[PDB]
């Protein structure tokens, strides 16, 4: 629907990006910004069009297409389970991070690790709160390269309530 | 129904209501976005708002089709 | 000084004309007045109460006018329920 | 205390309302909100303008500083009282001459703005830049660009937009379908100026009150 | 002569001085009594548009002033739309909306009664015990 | 009044009876004081009227009018025409400082 | 073509029963429909108790009636009639004859596309309408908004409309109602503008004609009748005529007519306020709606 403009010269006024877009397709609104303070144009604007498909359309037919002041016009197209794990081993490594987690579940992103107190801790992040169950349940209070961890959800007061499954449910459907 | 996020300012919170976050939310929760859902606080009114959210007669020819659905009629034309 | 003048307007107003809204007006209290006044003028009205007269289908007319007169009154509905 | 505790959720009224989106928090407060609900959802209404609840008195706007402080009506500038008074930092003219600019030039003759049933006038909008815009999509239709976005757009004369090649592989415009663009659909010969296509609509009275003629009241 | 008037109230009603919208609203009064009933509400309706966002002004010169001023759209427009605006503003919780806006339903309610009757937004589900009456077709 | 706050109205069915104004009030519609098309003359209650006070003028309250009050057309329109008796009880803050203030 | 009480079903011709060949589902505004018209087959007014007319247009292949334009404000409507595609005459429970037609920007819109792009697919709607809808979707939910045309107050309830295209070969067509107190009345269009600028001036005249004779008869005291002499009764023209609403284009000839039985001083003394035409040619002009109007 909307698209972003960019690369554009303050002395680019609406009426000429209106005459410029109708071309294209049909343009239901534009906000081109005006700064307060240098009372100018920013040089970049918003086009919504009156649908995606216009607006993909002309994403496709007007990027790197017109030429304006000499500079190029752009056009670009405009939740997660969480455990807390301390008293990590100074040989775990995040890819061995990954590794232990990948068999109980997959990781929306990689492990965060941190420092507290000399204190070896790292942010889990699962794409399952049942998964996450299950790394806790085999991985709580458990000794790996010699040194015992705790595994537990992270603090946002800490992740893993009631609406917190129900809603990570949906986010998984 | 975000994460029972803290929020220190009324317009800010007036702000969440178009926000990223918030309509993924809403969106990946079911509940489709933008602006009937405005004023949600907690997860389970706006499910049954959503709950809120979301008869014709083709003749077929022993005359007794007149209660017959279009549809029906159509599927009698292919096994016609 | 202004202000309180129309406070005593506020109450010859209201005294001559019934039902005005002043700041805080009960539902009950406000809804009466517009039932009243609705009521009011399809008595008022020959043209409308004869209207009515046909619509309902009344014996007479005057059945429909003075139905209205007793429908302004709230009783009139457990009036009608004792009948 | 009780009565301010005894309200229910916002989310409780929107059910009874048929148009949920206009209720707003604030009508948890109302004192008949399932009354107020069905008023303020009723169809025709118009709410309230939403300057309340700010304490800026309506105006603190920034943008009056910088509005224009007035343009006279083409009409009554054609008078040229303009030039014989300068109200910018004796004048007698013809009693036909003013007359007729009211009655005879100006009778059909109405504002072009106005305001429709629901328009509110809030204190950051200013109707002048609307005023440009719809008269803008008037003039302005796609295959014609003016000539100073075309020396900005640095094209000369006689030669397609840019667009018109990606529009040849990627095709016409999804948005207008009817459009015809030189040298593709529409012929090249009939390039003309600032017109490099026109739309070819494909879908080729008196409203009872027709007056068939026209006369204002003569002022001799 | 009105239409060449309001574009002159547009910067008038719109000025951020409560003496331009208080006189501005003065000769709305005036313009609107005798040009009412002409068919130029469509021109009325745009000076109320404007007129409306200034009915929570104080002072009693400014609020006196704007009163009359509504009273007299009251009679250029009809009450239908102006009932309209006064309707969706009737009760709100804001304890001073409520306040302004129901001097201007006194105001109607005097002037006007059998007038408003036909435009109070009422519905069986909007009140209990509503008129059975309304509903007769024949 | 219009203009004058403090002025306190009467407000009753209006009599038969015809408002008297005097020369120097002349010409005002006793609500909006307007001097322009008046339409239809002032009335108000007996109460108002009776002995000596009848003679006064129905807006200032003081002088004795010879000539009858009129409706504009713009209250005739508003409806403040039938309103009730126009009459000005209170003296008023504006003519009670001008006393006070010569004498 | 009925409606429902709250929805409009198009009965075919079935046998041992007819049948629903389309249903069309009302805006959530209408609760009944008292009365309906078609213009052409291809369009439809629809009326409501409580509010007011919708016109409809019926889409092929779509099988269903579409709003394309709502009402400006709440009015009862008993019986309602076309004039012609875009315009709509009604009346009122209470009395009012209005006659509404549709803005010249739904007009464009409507004349240059297909109905079927209208519930579904591309019609590019001008900025303004757009934040009419997220602004205010509960009035502007039909996208368009009559503009009062001709507002009128007749005492009556007005049964049945009927448009005339000639009146006894008359020219102009005019649109005739009965009223179910009774009465007859016919609203004429007037060709040109003096017409309509002659019979405004008379009518202006005979509105205060009876300010004007307690005027007279003010200053001739003044130099040696109650106000209501002339209307016998109190109330102003405008102002009774007005009402409900007020009066828009329409001007009430029913006063003019008035004029015609005044005696010759009276109606000499009140053209004088004119520069035109004297009392004969106002009579000639008065007497010349029921010649050759009808
Ligand atoms: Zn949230
Ligand atoms: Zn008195
Ligand atoms: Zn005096
Ligand atoms: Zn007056």
């Amino acid at each position: 629907n909307t698209v972003y403009v960019g690369n554009i010269d303050p002395r680019i006024t609406k009426e000429q990006l209106y005459e410029l877009f109708i071309q294209i397709n049909p343009v239901l609104r534009i906000k081109y910004p005006k700064d307060k303070v240098l009372q100018a144009y920013q040089g970049y604007a918003f086009i919504e069009f009156y649908n995606q498909g216009d607006a993909q359309y002309a994403i496709k037919i007007m990027n790197n297409t017109v030429r304006l002041y000499d500079r190029l016009i752009k056009v670009r197209q405009v939740p997660i389970a969480k455990l807390f794990i301390k008293n990590l081993a100074d040989s775990i490594d995040s890819d061995q991070l990954v590794k232990i987690f990948n068999k109980f579940g997959k990781l929306i992103r990689e492990p965060e690790i941190f420092y507290l107190s000399k204190l070896k801790c790292a942010y889990v992040y699962f794409e399952d709160f049942e998964k996450a169950d299950l790394a806790i349940k085999s991985l709580n209070n458990q000794l790996v390269a010699n040194n015992r961890i705790t595994v537990d959800y992270a603090f946002k007061n800490g992740k893993g309530n009631a609406k917190y499954g129900d809603d990570v449910d949906r986010l998984l459907n | 129904i975000c994460s029972n996020k803290v929020y220190n300012g009324r317009r800010t919170f007036e702000r969440h209501f178009n926000e990223e976050r918030h309509i993924y939310h809403l969106r990946c929760l079911g509940i489709e976005p933008s602006s009937v859902f405005k004023g949600i606080t907690k997860i389970k009114e706006a499910q049954e708002l959503w709950k809120n959210m979301q008869e014709l007669e083709l003749e077929e020819e022993d005359e007794e089709g007149n209660v017959m659905s279009k549809k029906v009629y159509d599927e009698l034309k292919k096994q016609g | 000084a202004e202000k309180q003048r129309q406070l005593k307007l506020q109450k010859i107003y209201k005294q001559k004309y019934i039902g005005l809204g002043d700041e805080s007006t009960t539902r009950e209290q406000w809804q009466r007045n517009v039932r009243n006044d609705t009521l009011n003028t399809l008595q008022g009205h020959s043209a409308s109460l004869e209207y009515v007269s046909l619509s309902r289908g009344d014996l007479s007319i005057r059945d429909t006018r003075i139905h209205l007169l007793k429908s302004m009154s709230p009783g009139y509905k457990a009036y009608l329920r004792e009948e | 205390k009780r009565r301010k505790t005894e309200k229910p959720s916002l989310s409780q009224l929107k059910s009874q309302v048929p148009y949920p989106q206009i209720i707003e928090w604030y009508d948890c407060d109302a004192r008949y909100p399932g009354l107020l609900a069905s008023i303020k959802c009723t169809k025709n209404v118009i709410p309230v303008p939403s300057h309340w609840q700010s304490k800026k008195e309506y105006l603190s706007g920034r943008s009056l500083l910088g509005k224009r402080p007035f343009e006279l009506p083409d009409i009554i500038k054609k008078t040229n009282i303009e030039q014989m008074r300068s109200t910018l930092p004796a004048l007698d003219l013809d009693y036909k001459k003013l007359h007729d600019v009211f009655f005879k030039i100006g009778a059909n003759w109405k504002p072009d703005h106005l305001l429709c049933f629901g328009d509110v006038y809030y204190e950051n909008r200013n109707l002048f830049e609307e005023t440009n815009w719809k008269r803008m999509v008037d003039h302005k239709r796609p295959g014609r660009i003016s000539q100073e976005l075309r020396a900005i757009m640095n094209l000369p004369e006689g030669q397609l937009p840019p667009w018109c090649m990606k529009m040849k592989d990627i095709g016409l415009p999804t948005g207008y379908p009817d459009l015809k663009i030189a040298g593709l659909n529409w012929d090249i010969t009939n390039l003309k100026g600032d017109v490099y296509g026109k739309i070819i609509p494909n879908h080729h009275r008196n409203y009872f009150g027709a007056l068939i003629s026209f006369e204002t009241p003569e002022f001799e | 002569y009105i239409y060449f008037i309001t574009p002159l109230l547009e910067d008038a009603l719109t000025d951020r001085d409560l003496v331009h919208r208080q006189t501005a609203s003065n000769v709305i009064t005036h313009l609107a009594l005798n040009c009412s009933g002409t068919g130029h509400e469509d021109a009325f309706i745009h000076l109320m548009n404007l007129l409306i966002p200034n009915i929570f002004e104080t002072s009693p010169h400014a609020i006196m002033r704007i009163l009359e001023g509504l009273e007299a759209l009251s009679q250029a427009l009809g009450p239908g739309l102006f009932m309209n605006y006064i309707w969706a503003g009737l009760f709100h919780p804001a304890k001073n909306v409520r306040k302004a806006f129901w001097r201007v339903y006194n105001n109607m309610y005097v002037m006007y009664q059998d007038a408003m009757v036909p435009f109070y937004p009422v519905t069986p589900d909007n009140n209990e015990e509503y008129i059975e009456e309304l509903d007769l077709v024949l | 009044s219009r203009h004058q706050f403090d002025l306190i109205m009467c407000l009753k069915q209006p009599g038969v009876q015809t408002g008297l104004l005097c020369e120097k009030c002349d010409g005002k519609c006793p609500i909006c004081d307007s001097y322009v098309r008046p339409k239809r003359k002032v009335r108000v209650c007996e109460n108002c009227s009776f002995g000596k006070q009848a003679k006064n003028c129905i807006i200032c309250n003081l002088n004795v009018g010879v000539n009858d009050a009129f409706y504009c057309w713009e209250c005739c329109r508003l409806g403040k025409d039938k309103d009730g008796c126009p009459r000005i009880l209170n003296l008023g803050s504006n003519r009670l400082d001008r006393h006070f203030e010569k004498k | 073509l009925t409606a429902m009480g709250s929805t409009i079903v198009l009965y075919g011709l079935g046998k041992k029963q007819l049948l629903r060949r389309s249903v069309t589902q009302t805006p959530v505004s209408i609760t009944k429909i008292v009365s309906m018209h078609q213009w052409n087959y291809e369009r439809l007014a629809v009326g409501d108790i409580h509010e007011s007319v919708t016109l409809f247009i019926w889409d092929p292949a779509g099988n269903v009636f579409i709003p394309y334009v709502d009402d400006s404000v709440k009015r009862h409507v008993t019986v309602l009639k076309f004039l012609d595609e875009a315009t709509v005459i009604g009346a009122d429970r209470y009395g009012n004859a209005w006659t509404l037609r549709s803005p010249p920007e739904c007009e464009k819109i409507m004349s240059n596309h297909d109905p079927s792009e209208l519930s579904n697919g591309a019609i590019k709607y001008p900025l303004d309408v757009i934040t009419l809808q997220q602004k205010l979707p509960n009035t502007y939910d039909c996208k368009f908004k009559f503009q009062l045309l001709n507002h009128f107050f007749v005492n009556d309830i007005i049964t049945d409309f009927h448009i005339l295209d000639s009146l006894s070969n008359s020219d102009r067509p005019g649109c005739i109602y009965m009223g179910l107190q009774g009465t007859v009345g016919c609203f004429i269009p007037l060709l040109s503008k003096g017409n309509v600028f002659m019979m405004g001036n008379i009518e202006n005249i005979m509105a205060e004609a009876d300010d004007t004779f307690y005027l007279d008869y003010e200053s001739r005291k003044k130099n040696n009748i109650c106000e209501g002499s002339c209307s016998i009764l109190g109330r102003d023209h405008q102002e009774y005529r007005s009402y409900y609403a007020p009066v828009r284009k329409v001007i009430d000839g029913d006063l003019c007519e008035n004029f015609l039985r005044l005696s010759l001083n009276e109606q000499e003394f009140l053209a004088k306020n004119l520069k035109s035409v004297q009392v004969e040619d106002i009579i000639q002009t008065i007497n010349e709606v029921r010649t050759n109007y009808m």
